DNA sequence: GTCGAGTCTAGAGGAGCC
DNA sequence: CGGGCTCCTCTAGACTCGAC
């Protein structure tokens, strides 16, 4: 049979695949590491707990390459990433000519021969550049000019709308308004992702052999720093050994560190980000001599920079996956445009209506300035209440003829008394202080009557409302934020955040509002998300009372992450492919609309922007999924197949659990649930929700994600306090007590997680941390001879988190080889940080679906490998479920009825609900094999 | 029952406490409105017209006369949308055949309540191809209803809710929460092409339109609102004692007065703004040929009850140095303008409403 | 003959070939108006408001019902002089019981023929007795002044004295059609029979200040027809060509495509008709037309529909934004900035 | 030649993802 | 000792600059 057990019985990969990955043969655990499992298992009660077996899987994996699975690896992505390391040798050892005395004036592509001949080319033709692109922002997206970079020769890019001037050019870019270019070619650029964007083939359905190196990625994964480092730093420039060895992704930054010659000059008008098109044509020289700096600073950083790359990082796969995480590929359509408009009308719409009741009650409030009424209100009396004085320096025909013209003689004599006013017009003298600063003035080209610059964040909002906590008033402190005032000095029978007597007003007590993260943390706006639930308890209450105060709140929550992103969301680059560059699959599929737009986003992906090497995107890696409450929440599914495509991708299954968890396994004594908490990782399955996660959620009522917070955070060092803090905000049913006594139990501990702990602290505090699997080394600005002792928690998530993104590499390497070898058609989509979508075409979804579990069982068992483990339990041996829809969104059930969409993606877009698929549903649909 | 008081006295209504009952206002047998409620509908009717029909390149204005001859005796019309359906035809010409397009029609209809209640509906008759017949209602559901809370202080009171036909035909229904209860204002029905076939029975060909490169018989998809409703419920969203109408709807924009003496240099110059603010389009009441002379408060007071967005004064100092005085309603705050300043400002503020 | 072929192809008229008729048109019989019959007769009802009721403090807007109820069974309005006899006492009021005041009102009159629907412009003038006939000459002058203002021959628009049989005195206005004569304004002096007759007894109430002296006023009708006024001015208005006047043809500036590429040309011609509409002039878009027929056919068809200017937007105004711009009644084309267009149009409407 | 209104910038607090 | 990111709005402070 094909059942398989370990010495501590838990279920083992199939024989079937046992045998095909990790062969026949090998080093038994022995009789000591066992006796300590059981002991161990047995002290934490988990020995007798019998499991189900899972039905067994067999399959005819693909022909591995090497002698075992790390050599398969090795070959896999030397295989893929050889031509991309010699054009960027060819880089490396290029002779470059000075650059040519005068920038050529023309369309298209020029090569700059020696002694500055230009020459008319149509593609720069070359397997290594050096890339930098300018874009005139306030035209729009369109590229402006570029620079090159060859070993042979010097190259200019211009564009068309530079040389020419027109009325208007069209709105709606094209793969014909894009910089040409494009058997395998690199391109190295500081924030090279940007200028992937501007490609015109980048933006084609199928796919290119062009890949993309970065500098700032490299810089990262060389001597990067953290956020809080990052702040130190500049701080530092207006334990401190890390200051010398380390800089910001600035490329001026970047230049000191690795070459350190002259520093890079920087144009000062910004002519590109504040200026015009006239102003480029008229300093044409001066910005192309700019950005051929630019272009030389990155060469000598990438120069300078490879070879410390490959030393620290010197497993092929690394390479591999940044080289493949580079492209990525989002496909959009008309929809896209639509999407905008409607969140943008519903924004606009739930802003009107926020905004009236608040104008309103700035309207009413004036009338407190007659009588001196306004130093009676408890809101209103601390406000600026000061006037200005207005500064300065029957009837004939005929009779009504003259009548009129004697009486518009009058008007026009009295119109012509400007000469004693003020140039200057003043801004509402008559109204009190604080109501003109909520107007817009006169000349503001968006003026709109009345307080029309008014919102909740603001500081007089709470006052207009007259928030009451508990039956006193809110007060502003600058020192403490937020709070209220308990009436009864009489120089304290309410409990609060404090008695704080800093703000001293008279007859009364400054207690702080509550936060969510503690005492030492200031409450800027009562009008937060944490105080919903404190406005239907009624502790807080609007002083219009009735539903005021709660809809604020909920329109607040509605509108407060498109608020945040819609400028990010509106300025994506989408360039529209006409009908002879779509395939003609697309064209002759029943889906295809004939009046239709087809387009396409490319994320500007930052491959390695943390110093944990995890990508960052300003937005697709920020992007909401969708909910009933938030406007434009719906955003990732507008990211839809073109007609004749599916987009096949899976999440791991708690990945840096697992990790962890195998980890602290093969630390203690060699085997797959060693450990306690190893064994609890494995006993689980997500279909049943019995996972770490649900069985968090289900011993405290807080929601999954919730589970993942909390378990994330006490795994990577939050105390006590912490953990009750989130469950007082997650579960508001509960109590401090009840808070504090789930607090113990959760963290009672000679422990559960004691060898994780153990390894992940050995692992950080090595003179040269790198990861377990792939070896990469940790940045230089945080080796213990570096840093110290400092920045511990830091270096102890890095770990886990870096081993995180080595699976991503590895799940993209092994995908692309499945792609290619087995004729797949489809291509990388893109990758959050545990998530890996594939634009695969409709015939091929489920050979799709195969690749992706093979991937996952070939990933897991190379990370068993590398840590000492010859086998894989067959629990983690698969996804749980692999998504196969035309829209990209968490789950394929859900259909996104958001504020901008309430009627659902199936009703307004006709997208049709996608599938969930196990491993066993795969096999039946594709045999078991991956050929056609 | 103050807002009616109110109505009545600032002549918003006509009649006594007698015929202005609320059910003889939500039924139509009431007496005709006064000058400001006729102002006040003809603003909301503009409102309307603009938004349905002048930004939109396929609505086109319908004439439908207000009785049904023939089959003997004639009847006065209870609806909108048969004279609509009976230009369809007729209208095809104007798109070449294409769809969607749409009739629009103000007018009076009479409902029997025996009483004859006479009623001013906006009708909106939108052919459209049968497959995006749901969208298209859904789009006009959001439209009205936006449209309908883009001049209220209180959005929320205007609600929508969900309904079927006796066929089961698809539809929708507005409503605004009077102080009593929720009213009908507004019903958008996605009719199919029963009413078409049964208006013109035989050949369907001349019913086709074009949806896209196909020839299909639309769907009538019908929204009717009522505007004498509408107007009361924008008059109790209104309703110190002041009719905060919307800039846009408030019958009479701005209130000129004038000062103490000199009256007669005084009076040319107000009769020249007055004359500058109507040529440009601003309603304005004449307060300056009261010879009755009140105290200021009392004619704030008397301009806040008929909804007056502006007292322009024009004193003595104004001769001297051209500055008048401006009350604003919102905010009761006095400022001291230019007046060469002073249309451009009115504009700028009716405009950007 | 052919102007009604014409008025009905180009839908300013509504119903088939043999619907309509001359006496139909007259009577009020018709099957209705076509929308840019509608957009005419919208024009000229905001010229009639802003000429009497818009720049008079005296005149108020009134509220007339189209049905009168109780005994004379209700039955439908026959003249708008009633309703306004009914408000006069509430009227009163806001003038502070102030003379002279006023009382105007547009709407459908139904008239037996058959039922034949009118739409008419009504003013009701409450003088006293003294200054009767000098405000009757008033508004005759004026009423005859704005007929012949959007006349291209003013000459047609007569005016004629006549006695009723009463003998009170009144003014009657005429418009010469190809056929005849046709009535399409009328004025009357007709005292204060009607407002004692509707308010027996008690004269108290009544009672107007003309100035010292409290007087019973004498009300004087000034009744036009809409409808008939429309047509007048379209057989005024007719190369087959109709040349009405610009502040009431129903559609000013026509807007075209020349040529390719479809997308930006489209984007261009959206744009100027957002702005021309947001500048209050009627566009008709005649780019979203799927296949674009001769130059030639196009003006024809503008010139049919009294439409002032014909824009068309060419490959050319990517490049330079010229666009061709041709007038109706001069037929001569020029290119001018689509930037000065707006502003152009804006001018030209006002100098009319 | 003084001074009150634009303009840029840094910091605090909040809010999306994994 | 949660960690790693990303961006935004609002407010105070310093600097600048045109007009009286
Ligand atoms: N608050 C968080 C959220 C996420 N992560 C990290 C740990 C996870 O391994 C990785 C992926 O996040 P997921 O939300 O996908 O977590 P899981 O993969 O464990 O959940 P699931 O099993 O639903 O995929 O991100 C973290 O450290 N802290
Ligand atoms: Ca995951």
């Amino acid at each position: 049979g094909q059942l398989r057990h370990n010495p501590l019985d838990i279920q083992m990969l199939s024989r079937g695949l046992h045998e095909q990955i990790f062969g026949q043969g090998g080093e038994m655990p022995g009789e000591a590491a066992v006796r300590r499992s059981v002991e161990h298992l047995q002290k934490h009660g988990l020995w007798g707990q019998p499991a189900v077996p899972l039905p067994d899987v067999e399959l005819r994996l693909p022909p591995l390459y090497g002698d075992n699975l790390d050599q398969h690896f090795r070959l896999l992505a030397q295989k893929q990433s050889l031509p991309y390391l010699e054009a960027a040798n060819l880089l490396l050892q290029a002779q470059l000519p000075p650059k040519p005395p005068a920038w050529a004036w023309a369309e298209g592509w020029t090569r700059y021969g020696p002694e500055g001949e230009a020459v008319p080319v149509a593609i720069p033709e070359e397997r290594a550049l050096v890339f930098d692109v300018e874009v005139c922002l306030a035209e729009g997206t369109c590229p402006t000019l570029a620079v090159a970079i060859s070993p042979s020769a010097w190259y200019s890019w211009c564009s068309q709308r530079l040389v020419e001037e027109r009325y208007s050019w069209t709105s709606q870019l094209s793969p014909a308004d894009l910089i040409p270019l494009e058997q395998e070619q690199l391109v190295v650029g500081h924030n090279v992702s940007f200028d992937r964007a501007h490609i015109r083939e980048q933006y084609l359905i199928q796919g290119s052999r062009m890949r993309f190196l970065d500098t700032m990625s490299m810089h990262m994964a060389i001597s990067g720093l953290s956020s809080f480092q990052r702040s130190l730093w500049i701080a530092a420039k207006q334990s401190w050994d890390w200051l010398d060895i380390s800089s910001v992704n600035s490329l001026a930054e970047v230049h000191r560190l690795y070459v350190g010659g002259p520093p890079l000059e920087k144009e000062p008008r910004e002519l590109f980000v504040k200026g015009t098109m006239k102003d480029i044509r008229e300093n044409f020289q001066d910005l192309m001599q700019y950005c051929a700096q630019d272009v030389w600073a990155t060469h000598e950083v990438f120069q300078q920079q490879l070879p410390l790359f490959l030393e620290r990082c010197p497993h092929p796969v690394t390479l591999a996956g940044m080289l493949e995480m580079g492209v990525s590929y989002l496909p959009v359509n008309q929809n896209w445009e639509r999407y905008l408009a409607e969140a943008q009308g519903t924004y606009e719409e739930l802003q009107r209506e926020m905004k009236k009741s608040l104008m309103d009650l700035a309207n009413d409030a004036c009338q407190l300035l007659s009588g001196e009424r306004y130093k009676e209100d408890p809101w209103l009396w601390d406000l600026e209440w000061d006037l200005q004085e207005f500064k300065q320096k029957p009837c004939s025909e005929e009779e009504e003829f003259q009548q009129d013209v004697m009486a518009r003689a009058c008007l026009q004599k009295l119109k012509g008394t400007t000469e004693l006013l003020p140039k200057r017009p003043q801004h509402l003298p008559g109204h009190p202080g604080w109501y003109r600063k909520l107007c817009p003035r006169l000349d503001d080209p968006a003026w709109t009557p009345g307080p029309s610059l008014l919102s909740l964040q603001m500081r007089v909002t709470p006052k207009l409302m007259a928030l009451t906590w508990d039956g006193f008033p809110l007060h502003y402190s600058e020192r403490h934020g937020w709070g209220y005032l308990v009436p009864g000095r009489r120089d304290s029978y309410h409990h609060g955040n404090g008695p704080y007597n800093d703000v001293d007003i008279p007859g009364c007590w400054f207690f702080k509002l509550p936060h969510k993260d503690g005492n030492s943390c200031n409450v800027g706006s009562p009008f937060a998300k944490d105080f919903l639930p404190k406005m239907e308890d009624g502790t807080l209450q609007a002083g219009p009372g009735g539903a005021s105060g709660p809809r604020a709140l909920e329109i607040n929550k509605m509108i407060s992450f498109w608020r945040n992103a819609h400028k990010r969301i509106s300025s994506q680059m989408v360039v529209w492919l006409p009908r002879s560059a779509l395939p003609r699959a697309v064209i002759r599929h029943p889906d295809y609309d004939e009046e239709g737009l087809y387009g396409a986003i490319l994320p500007q992906v930052v491959t390695a922007g943390t110093i944990t090497r995890r990508a960052v995107e300003p937005t697709w890696l920020t992007a909401s999924n969708a909910r009933p409450d938030r406007v434009g929440s719906e955003l990732k599914a507008m990211v839809q197949a073109p007609p004749g495509y599916t987009l096949v991708g899976a999440d791991v299954d708690s990945q840096e659990l697992w990790i962890a968890a195998v980890l602290g396994d093969a630390h203690f004594a060699g085997m797959h649930g060693c450990t306690a908490f190893g064994w609890m990782t494995l006993q689980g399955r997500k279909s049943r929700g019995t996972d770490l996660h649900s069985k968090t959620a289900t011993t405290v009522g807080i929601s999954r994600e919730h589970a993942k917070i909390f378990n994330y955070g006490r795994i990577y060092g939050a105390g006590q306090p912490f953990a009750e803090r989130l469950l007082m905000q997650f579960n508001h049913r509960l109590t401090q007590q009840e808070a504090a006594e789930k607090a113990q139990q959760m963290y009672a501990a000679g422990g559960t997680e004691s060898e994780m702990f153990n390894k992940l602290e050995s692992i950080a505090t090595s003179d040269i941390p790198r990861t377990p699997v792939l070896g990469c080394c940790i940045s230089r600005a945080l080796e213990p001879s570096a840093v110290q002792e400092e920045f511990m928690t830091s270096r102890v998530n890095w770990v886990v988190q870096s081993s995180a993104v080595d699976y991503l590499h590895l799940m993209l390497v092994a995908m692309k080889w499945l792609f290619e070898e087995f004729a797949i058609d489809g291509r990388f989509c893109i990758s959050i940080h545990d998530e890996v979508r594939y634009l695969v075409r409709e015939e091929d979804r489920y050979r799709a679906a195969l690749a992706l579990q093979i991937t996952n069982l070939l990933t897991r068992c190379m990370f068993a490998y590398k840590l000492g483990l010859n086998d894989l339990p067959q629990s983690v041996a698969f996804f749980s479920a692999v998504d196969i829809d035309r829209c990209l969104r968490k789950e394929v059930t859900m259909d996104c009825k958001t504020p901008s969409n309430p009627t659902g993606m199936e009703r307004r877009y006709g997208i049709p609900q996608g599938e969930a698929l196990d491993i066993y549903q795969i096999i039946e649909l594709t045999k078991g094999s991956l050929e056609k | 029952e103050a807002l009616l008081e109110i109505c009545q006295r600032r002549h918003f209504l006509s009649g006594s406490k007698q015929q202005l009952s609320r059910d003889s206002l939500l039924s139509g047998c009431h007496p005709g409105f006064g000058p400001l409620g006729v102002e006040l509908r003809k603003n909301l009717a503009a409102e309307w017209w603009t938004s349905v029909v002048v930004f939109r390149e396929q609505v086109f204005p319908v004439d439908a006369l207000h009785h049904k001859p023939g089959p003997t005796s004639g009847k006065l019309r209870e609806n909108l949308l048969h004279g609509a359906l009976e230009h369809y035809v007729n209208c095809l010409d104007l798109v070449n055949k294409r769809l969607p397009y749409g009739l629009a029609q103000i007018g009076v209809c009479f409902h029997p309540v025996k009483s004859i209640g006479e009623k001013t509906e906006a009708s909106l008759v939108w052919f459209t191809p049968p497959r995006t017949s749901n969208q298209w209602l859904d789009f006009w559901l959001r439209h009205r209803l936006q449209w309908w809370r883009k001049f209220a202080m209180s959005p929320s009171n205007f609600s929508s809710s969900d309904c079927q036909d006796e066929e089961g035909r698809k539809g929708n229904k507005l409503y605004y929460n009077f102080p009593w209860g929720k009213e009908l204002i507004e019903t958008l029905w996605n009719l199919g092409d029963h009413e078409l076939l049964h208006m013109y029975p035989g050949n369907v060909s001349k019913l086709h339109g074009r949806d896209g490169r196909k020839n299909v018989v639309p769907c009538v998809l019908s929204v009717n609102g009522d505007l004498d409703r509408g107007m009361l419920a924008y008059l109790y969203d209104s309703f110190r004692k002041v009719l905060k109408l919307h800039p846009c709807l408030a019958p009479i924009k701005v209130a000129l007065d004038v000062g103490r003496g000199p009256t007669l240099e005084l009076r040319q110059v107000c009769q020249g703004l007055f004359n500058e603010l109507l040529e440009n389009g601003i309603s304005v009441w004449p307060g300056y040929l009261e010879t009755m002379q009140s105290s200021l408060e009392q004619l704030y007071s008397k301009y806040d009850e008929m909804s007056i967005l502006f007292t322009v004064l024009v004193t003595e100092t104004t001769l001297e140095n051209g500055l008048i005085h401006l009350r604003s309603r919102d905010t009761t705050m006095k400022e001291m303008m230019h007046i060469s300043k002073l249309k451009d400002f009115l504009i700028k503020y009716i405009s950007s409403a």
